[PDB]
């Protein structure tokens, strides 16, 4: 049982993050995951300061 | 050339008491059958093989003469049983085979050799009919343990849990059962690992969907 | 991006330049041609230096140096070979224990080109270790691996061409038609015009680029050029080189 449920949410998960990455301050950047977001090429990328 | 081969060719009653006197023996680890066919020669006929031996040494490559010796090996078979000292490791030269005789009265090695997936419970069923005290359980305990990762099958499994001795110490499959019940237990921990990873992975592309619809 | 932004004989070794002279207002005592070694601190009208017909020069290191005469006799002295002749002065490639020539080309691991009785001067010249048709780059660090450019495909007498090789793009003079194209992308980076006879152009051996000329002597400086390469680099199958890079950025390199 454990097995049949995951190869199913595997391969839901999968597709889903395959086509949310699809689907899309457009440049490609990785944006803060508590509520930020910036371009990367806009020199947000590598700001050093011990990060 | 080849007619001297034919003719050396062209020239089984104490090979039944030797194949008895063999089976009499039921250790576990004992010589090979092989071993034990080249023990009985050597305590005793195999001069003119070695006469054809030494023909057939020179055949390294003669295929053709090979498979004519095997033909005519067949065709002056004693017992079928005088083959194996003219094919001594020539088994393919004329496997689901051997075991009509190699595991005929004993042959842990054969039984090795030509051990599987399927026809699996069938050997034990047949070691089963040793019927010693505790010879036969040590057999079977051996037996098992020097396969043990050739059964990988449930419905195997079960099978072979079912035909366990009923009249066995539970000390002598005591080791046997532990490791199976461990090495369910270890597969049921990394299914439960993996599919908690697998939530994980889920879990971490919702949050992902949640800051993209944050994102506008 | 990448930012850029711009008489007998001139050289430049290491933060100086060469009869007035530059230190970074003297004048030394008063030529034909001249030839400066890898030291920061050479023969004239007499036909001699006091301390031949060689249409060759390029120091081997920072003291020796390379000749030999267009009717091939090379010393280094040390002499390489001697065959054939030639109606005017090339490919006098040499380092990194190899030799590289440029109309026929051995194979020296320890082919034609237009030319005329004034042919090219410097078409074969690269640092940090030609023809009408086409150009063709080659670096040691090969024939197979060569590769080859067609000049029809280049941008614009008729543009009298003048070599800079630098490490990310290669330079041209071609009179006034001074163009940079990157050394592996097979594109032209951008292109310049020189105002008037032109000397010559020269790089500093030590990363930058200036050009004598009898009316003014100018420069060529360049920037931002590893930033640019740096998404290049990474979308190619080389990652040694790309690695080795430096002065980009933490994350960039992280990723």
């Amino acid at each position: 049982k454990l097995i049949e449920s995951y190869d199913k949410e595997l391969k839901e998960k999968n597709k889903k993050l395959k086509n949310t990455i699809n689907s899309d301050l457009d440049i490609p950047v990785v944006f803060f995951k508590c509520g930020h977001i910036y371009h990367q090429h806009c020199l947000n990328e590598e700001e050093d300061t011990l990060e | 050339s080849k007619f001297l081969f034919n003719y050396y060719l062209a020239k089984w009653s104490i090979l039944g008491d030797f194949i008895k006197e063999y089976k009499d023996d039921f250790a576990y680890d004992k010589t090979d059958i092989t071993n034990f066919i080249h023990i009985k020669l050597k305590h005793s006929f195999s001069k003119y093989y070695e006469k054809c031996e030494n023909l057939k040494s020179e055949n390294e490559k003669d295929d053709e003469f090979i498979n004519f010796t095997f033909d005519e090996i067949s065709k002056i078979d004693k017992e079928h049983i005088l083959t194996l000292l003219f094919f001594p490791n020539e088994l393919t030269n004329w496997s689901e085979e051997l075991l009509k005789i190699y595991l005929s009265f004993n042959d842990f090695r054969s039984v090795e050799k030509y051990i599987g997936k399927q026809n699996l419970v069938a050997v034990m069923k047949q070691y089963l009919d040793i019927s010693s005290l505790n010879y036969s359980v040590e057999l079977v305990t051996n037996l098992l343990q020097r396969n043990f990762e050739l059964l990988d099958d449930t419905d195997i499994q079960l099978k072979i849990l079912e035909t366990i001795p009923s009249v066995f110490p539970v000390q002598t499959i005591s080791e046997l059962l532990l490791k199976v019940l461990i090495k369910y237990q270890e597969k049921k921990e990394e299914s439960n690992l993996r599919k908690c990873l697998l939530k994980n992975q889920i879990s971490i592309s919702d949050e992902l969907s949640r800051n993209f619809d944050s994102q506008g | 991006m990448i930012k850029t932004r711009i008489l007998t004989h001139l050289k430049v070794s290491n933060d100086q330049l060469i009869i007035y002279r530059i230190n970074l207002v003297n004048h030394f005592d008063c030529i034909m041609n001249v030839h400066v070694s890898p030291m920061g601190s050479i023969r004239t009208n007499f036909g001699r230096y006091m301390l031949l017909d060689l249409s060759s020069l390029h120091w081997i290191n920072e003291t020796t140096f390379l000749m030999g005469i267009k009717k091939p006799k090379l010393y280094r002295t040390k002499l390489w070979y001697e065959n054939k002749k030639l109606s005017g002065g090339d490919g006098i490639a040499y380092w990194e224990g190899s030799l590289l020539l440029t109309d026929n080309i051995l194979y020296w691991r320890d082919e034609q080109f237009e030319r005329l009785k004034h042919h090219a001067i410097k078409k074969f010249d690269s640092y940090n270790g030609v023809t009408s048709n086409g150009i063709v780059f080659g670096d040691l660090k090969f024939l197979s691996s060569s590769k080859v450019l067609l000049n029809f495909e280049l941008p614009d007498k008729d543009h009298l061409i003048k070599i800079v090789l630098t490490a990310f793009h290669i330079l041209l003079l071609r009179k006034n038609t001074v163009t940079m194209v990157s050394q592996l992308n097979n594109d032209v980076v951008f292109h310049e015009t020189i105002p008037e006879k032109f000397l010559g152009l020269v790089r500093d051996s030590v990363e930058t680029f200036w050009c004598f000329s009898n009316i003014n002597v100018f420069e060529i400086i360049i920037e931002n050029e590893p930033n640019s390469v740096w998404n290049l680099l990474v979308r190619d199958n080389k990652f040694d080189k790309a690695l080795s890079l430096k002065g980009l950025t933490v994350r960039e390199i992280e990723s």
